[PDB]
């Protein structure tokens, strides 16, 4: 896996280039937003379990087909499975928030993931419904707007780290 | 690639685990080293091609027999890659110095270069000349400020230590 | 123990390498944010019995019923026990803040404690309610200093994550 | 493995007790040293080539019998696996130092390895001659007396962070 | 799905052997107790509702705070997948019975159980207390035969003992 | 693998319904010819050496190709591989006719076996003349009509048993 | 393993002898028990989690010193270590008891625990209160005296098959 | 020792788990099947002299080649260990009977039996004579009852079985 500098010298690299002034002061940003990305990252990781269970009790809630005989979270077998799939991707996606890169998301999470799901019968319109939940929860917690729970951090705009956040989520809710 | 990011999150994806406190103080380090590895970053970078050609004068001078006839400098054009040779060697120390760690430099000029030196009879000294050259060679504060030449002489000890 | 120090150490010695510059950036990192998780630290060691007596009785507050017979209350032994839990688990609390990681929180308390609970009755959601309580209870800047309220709450919330 | 704070933790605990403000000074002392020791730590492994060739080279030096037929460093096999247990055993002493601790000494290297040398055959006279010379060698890096390399540092005295690495070193020359 | 007939069949499997004697006379032993579990099976399932709803009201009738805000009950929707979870639980009892052996309970409701009860707050106690009901109302000779009581009583017992 | 029983759980489950009082009447009546049942296994594997070499030498009896350079029971070697193939697929059809179900057959013994014939160079139209042959082996053993022996067993009609192993018969010549 | 059967068959084999008529009789009692013994053995397990956890907590009740600092029940992960010692005994004498024979808990349990014990600092004397616990749980389930709960059966002398189930216990009390 | 009461066991040993209803099934089978297979071993106790010796006689009739120079049979010596050897096996068919499965068999006979057989030039065909000669010889009601016949041939079909 990369994160954001080895990302620039990866992209310098195919060049056969000494990394650039231009990129050295987008660093330099990225260093400047250092402790605001922490926060987004302490704020999704300590709501991890409301932002898994949220999103698939939502799932379920919108298409109660799912836990209907046959549905894909029907025995407690499988609701635990998805439960665990969901937690799962957020983990690697707050890996990818912490990384500033999603190298680590694609490589170790949604390589043959749509594969897998394909095999085992797991809808995959629900798996991005919920990813989907999931996307709102966590950028809710980032921007700090989420309804029951709010977080003590100081004033400014986190914008483009929730947008980030959101960028990773689609990645997801495209490779299937 | 090796880095404070990097090692950190592949130790938490081996455990099965979000980030945790450990985590984002290892990444708040890597914020307080930032400002002066970026330093010697944008010097070597900005004085590439003058630190790369004293270094390889450094070498040829040290090892003159390397000019024979069978040697590694038999040829213009050979003399020339040795050139290129430590060029390669200090981008990836630019590498090391942006990334944070020793990852670039590792992959991708350590990894083979034992079996390829010893196959194309390229003395591991000549490069330890040259990196030796320059490492002694900086000045501070000329060249650079304090912390920055820790960092920069650091990647050259390590790409050193790696032809012992 | 996991922190900073020990997770790097030993993806190094996991690698067969010396410490290297990610290495020394990883405990820069705990050199900065040293100075406001002992602050937590201190101000919860000099307070932990009014803490733990605060949580304790918002536990039973919340679920009144333990104190029937046969819940995990129905004793006054039961009870003080349950304070006892609630002030082991701010002890490693305050370990968690010292070193700098969930260590001493993940072995000594976390481990066992689905099945111990399962087995002695002893809902999962009490020591939450505790937790949650003690949490939300801190106040800045009358408690503790901004980023140590940082320090303290997410080592609670970390805590509060391994019961759901 | 433990370090400086781990191992405060753990005493603390075998009395139950939270962390004595006795306890929190001295780390904030070990805190206030933090750079100190990376340099210590720095001088170590930007040389680590140079004291293992030195302290083995200089075992051989004072006692030939080494490298004649029978001596344990007779074919380049056996002076092979010298120099890589010379290796070893500063890298375990460096991750002492950078730890504060001897923990992770004690139990990933030196646990057995007096039983080890016994098995092989190991002179433990001369390893021992070989880690004190290392210990000389690197209590001169730290220190920054080294006779043909000097490295630089800000002035201060760094004494006790030598006598840490020589205390280190003397744990090794016991275990056997 | 675990049984007398699939145990013994797959030690053979993984033996490469035939069936023999030890393998005949299981099934045999089958046959024998087949005739007490098929009747509580079918006394359950010609009575299903009726237990499932005193069962359920024993269960918020012993912890009438689920009802309470925020609890598993304050909501007609939420009391009502309560009493559904139940008659799953004793769907699968039926099948137990009707297979012989407790493998559909196992995969079908057990499996996952204690990470999905975690995570939506449902309590292991009140199930405990909806079976340990059940269990304890059953009534010999009214009810159903001694050695079906026998088989009825004993996989509530299995999922009881499942969530302590 | 599922019997009988846990067959009909199977069924009722996908409907979300407890097992009917028709399934329950077809279950005691498979518990009313238990004996038979075990009678018809134990007819199957007394005589289990018989069945295979009977059908194997039968199939190079009506194809002496088989046994010519290139034929695949050529050498000693391939001849052992054909019969233990053919034990084989009799042992999971004595685990069908035990369990009531053709579940362990077609789960661990038919999966991927075309595809592994076909890797191999397995003559199928072969394989299923033996499977045939053994087919009625078989269900002559279980009716007690083989000519050479007899098994005392009391006096009923086990037609339904015979069948049952003849579909289980027919599975494995389709399989392929 | 041996059970019952398999036992007599071992010790008529030491002499070359086929099963006596005495022995005979005796499993021909050990059959006409057949059902006591189903009961026995049900009484336990359905009881398994009330006896392991009535045990260790009675062993913490008369020695608070285990869940001292330093005691074996300290931290959590210690406690349910316990728990699950105590569980896998009774598991390993409920085995005994089903098979009429020791020979399971003392192969599959008793085998190294005592130096296994003594190897982690697992206190013997405790674990044996435990076990000595655990046998009187047992055995009032078996001869159904327990205080808080009774089960269904019928009228009958069950002494011989208690004093079974506490021999095996003085068997793990004794291995320590 | 494979019998029901040991398979059950060992598999629920490789699970974690106590018995369960398959278990306690399994061995009321053992019960149910007990009493003819112990009428078979006791028959078999009781006249295992002649029946070995009509077993003996019929191999060394179907082979009398045997009794040539060269052969197992060339000496009075041998002839009486071949007679000892169908002994050994009769001895196991009564413990195979007697524990209900075909452990004895397995392991203190059939398991050696090709190796040694091959070595000691001891034709496989002369023990299948002679089993089947016992197997075809007994006779109900008169040697014993139906489904002892059963039990009693087929240990000796396994028997045979294993030498195929
Ligand atoms: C994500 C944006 C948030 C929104 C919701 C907002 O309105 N204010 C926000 C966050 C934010 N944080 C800072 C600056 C800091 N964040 C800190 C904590 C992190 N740095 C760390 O080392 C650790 C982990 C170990 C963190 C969790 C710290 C220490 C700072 C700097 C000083 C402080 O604020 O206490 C800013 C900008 C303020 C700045 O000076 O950068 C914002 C907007
Ligand atoms: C070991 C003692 C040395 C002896 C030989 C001496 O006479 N001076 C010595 C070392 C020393 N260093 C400092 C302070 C710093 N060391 C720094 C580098 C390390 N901190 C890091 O983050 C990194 C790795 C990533 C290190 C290698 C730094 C940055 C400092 C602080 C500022 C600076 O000196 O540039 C001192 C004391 C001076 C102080 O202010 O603490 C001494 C004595
Ligand atoms: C498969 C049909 C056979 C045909 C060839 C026939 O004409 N008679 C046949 C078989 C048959 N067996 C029974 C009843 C029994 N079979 C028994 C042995 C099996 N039960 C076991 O437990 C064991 C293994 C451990 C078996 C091998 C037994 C014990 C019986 C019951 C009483 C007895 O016959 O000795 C029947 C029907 C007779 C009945 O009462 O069911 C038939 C037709
Ligand atoms: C352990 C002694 C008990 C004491 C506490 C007592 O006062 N009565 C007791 C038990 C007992 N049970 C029987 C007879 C049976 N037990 C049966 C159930 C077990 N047999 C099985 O196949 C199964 C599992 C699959 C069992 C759990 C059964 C079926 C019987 C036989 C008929 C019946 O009682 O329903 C006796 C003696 C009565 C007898 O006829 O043997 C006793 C004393
Ligand atoms: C070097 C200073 C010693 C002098 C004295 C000498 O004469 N020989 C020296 C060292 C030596 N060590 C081996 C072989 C082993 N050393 C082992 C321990 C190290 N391996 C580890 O992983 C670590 C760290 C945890 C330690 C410290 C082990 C194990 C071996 C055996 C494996 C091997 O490579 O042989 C030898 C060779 C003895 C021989 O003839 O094989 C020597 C000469
Ligand atoms: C319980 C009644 C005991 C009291 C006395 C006490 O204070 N601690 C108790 C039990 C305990 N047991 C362990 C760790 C192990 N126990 C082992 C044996 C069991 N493991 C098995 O598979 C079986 C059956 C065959 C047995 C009987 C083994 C092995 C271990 C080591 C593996 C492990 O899980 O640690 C401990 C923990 C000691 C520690 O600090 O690790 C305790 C407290
Ligand atoms: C059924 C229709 C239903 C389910 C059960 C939910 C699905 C859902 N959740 C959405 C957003 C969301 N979830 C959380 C976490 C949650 N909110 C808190 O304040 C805390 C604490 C928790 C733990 C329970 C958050 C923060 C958010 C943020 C957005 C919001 O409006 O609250 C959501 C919206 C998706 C979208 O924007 O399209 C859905 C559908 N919600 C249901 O209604
Ligand atoms: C044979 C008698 C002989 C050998 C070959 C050496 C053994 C030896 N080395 C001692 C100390 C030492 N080694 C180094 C590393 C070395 N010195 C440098 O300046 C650089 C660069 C290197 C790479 C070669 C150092 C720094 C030291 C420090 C102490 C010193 O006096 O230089 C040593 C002394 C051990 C002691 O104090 O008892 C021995 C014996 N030396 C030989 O003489
Ligand atoms: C070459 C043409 C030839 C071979 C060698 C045989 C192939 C064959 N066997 C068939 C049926 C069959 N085999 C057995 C087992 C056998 N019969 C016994 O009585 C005993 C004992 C044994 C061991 C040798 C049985 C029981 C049967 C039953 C049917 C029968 O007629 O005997 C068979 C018929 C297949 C069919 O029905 O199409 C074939 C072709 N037979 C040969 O002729
Ligand atoms: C502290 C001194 C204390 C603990 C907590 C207990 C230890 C203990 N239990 C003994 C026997 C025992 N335990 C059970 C299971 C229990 N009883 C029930 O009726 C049900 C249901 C359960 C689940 C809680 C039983 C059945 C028994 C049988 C004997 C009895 O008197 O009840 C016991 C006695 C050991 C002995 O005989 O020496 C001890 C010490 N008990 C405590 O007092
Ligand atoms: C990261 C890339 C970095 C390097 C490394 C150096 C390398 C370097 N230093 C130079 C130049 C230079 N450097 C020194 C050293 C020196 N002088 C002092 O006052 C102190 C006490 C001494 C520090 C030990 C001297 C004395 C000279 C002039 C001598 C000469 O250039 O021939 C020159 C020649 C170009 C020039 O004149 O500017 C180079 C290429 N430059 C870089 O950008
Ligand atoms: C690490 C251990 C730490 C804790 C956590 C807290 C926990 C705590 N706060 C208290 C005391 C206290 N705290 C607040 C909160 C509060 N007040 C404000 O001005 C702001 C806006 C609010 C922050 C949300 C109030 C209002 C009180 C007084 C109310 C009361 O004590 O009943 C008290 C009672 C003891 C006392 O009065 O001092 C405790 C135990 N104390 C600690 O040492
Ligand atoms: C497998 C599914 C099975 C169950 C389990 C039970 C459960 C059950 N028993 C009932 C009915 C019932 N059961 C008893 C118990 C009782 N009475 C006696 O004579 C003996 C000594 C006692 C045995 C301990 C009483 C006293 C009642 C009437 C009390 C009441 O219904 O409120 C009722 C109410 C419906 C009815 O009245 O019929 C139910 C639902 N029924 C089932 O089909
Ligand atoms: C488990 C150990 C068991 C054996 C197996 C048999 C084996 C056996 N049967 C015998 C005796 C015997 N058995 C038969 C068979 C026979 N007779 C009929 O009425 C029916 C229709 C036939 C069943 C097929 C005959 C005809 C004889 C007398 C012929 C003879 O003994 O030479 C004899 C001779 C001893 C004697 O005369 O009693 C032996 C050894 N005995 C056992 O104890």
């Amino acid at each position: 896996m990369l994160d954001a500098f080895s990302r620039v010298v990866v992209n310098s690299d195919s060049k056969a280039a000494y990394v650039g002034g231009s990129d050295l002061q987008a660093l330099k940003t990225f260093i400047a937003d250092g402790n605001k990305r922490l926060d987004a990252v302490n704020s999704i990781v300590s709501n991890a379990s409301c932002i898994v269970s949220d999103a698939v009790s939502g799932m379920i809630c919108e298409n109660p087909g799912l836990i209907a005989p046959g549905g894909n979270c029907y025995t407690n077998r499988r609701m635990a499975a998805c439960l665990r799939d969901g937690e799962i991707i957020l983990r690697y996606t707050s890996y990818a928030l912490l990384a500033g890169d999603s190298s680590v998301l694609e490589d170790r999470c949604l390589n043959g993931l749509k594969e897998t799901y394909i095999a085992l019968g797991v809808p995959t319109n629900s798996s991005v419904r919920a990813v989907s939940i999931m996307k709102s929860a966590a950028v809710a917690f980032i921007s700090n707007t989420a309804s029951q729970r709010k977080m003590a951090t100081t004033d400014g705009d986190c914008s483009a780290l929730s947008s980030e956040v959101a960028s990773y989520c689609d990645k997801v809710a495209a490779a299937i | 690639m090796k880095s404070v990011i990097t090692t950190t999150i592949s130790a938490a994806d081996a455990a099965g685990r979000f980030p945790s406190s450990s985590d984002l103080e290892s990444v708040q380090g890597n914020i307080q080293r930032a400002a002066s590895r970026l330093e010697a970053a944008e010097k070597l970078a900005g004085n590439h091609e003058a630190v790369v050609k004293e270094a390889g004068d450094a070498c040829f001078a040290k090892y003159s027999y390397l000019k024979n006839p069978g040697e590694a400098g038999d040829s213009q054009e050979k003399i020339n890659k040795c050139y290129r040779d430590i060029d390669h060697y200090m981008r990836l120390i630019n590498y090391s110095l942006v990334v944070g760690g020793t990852g670039p430099l590792d992959e991708w000029c350590i990894a083979g270069a034992r079996e390829v030196y010893r196959t194309l009879n390229l003395p591991s000294s000549s490069y330890v000349a040259a990196f030796v050259f320059t490492r002694d060679r900086l000045c501070v504060p000329r060249d650079m400020s304090a912390q920055a030449g820790v960092e920069y002489g650091a990647a050259l000890d390590y790409v050193i230590n790696s032809l012992c």
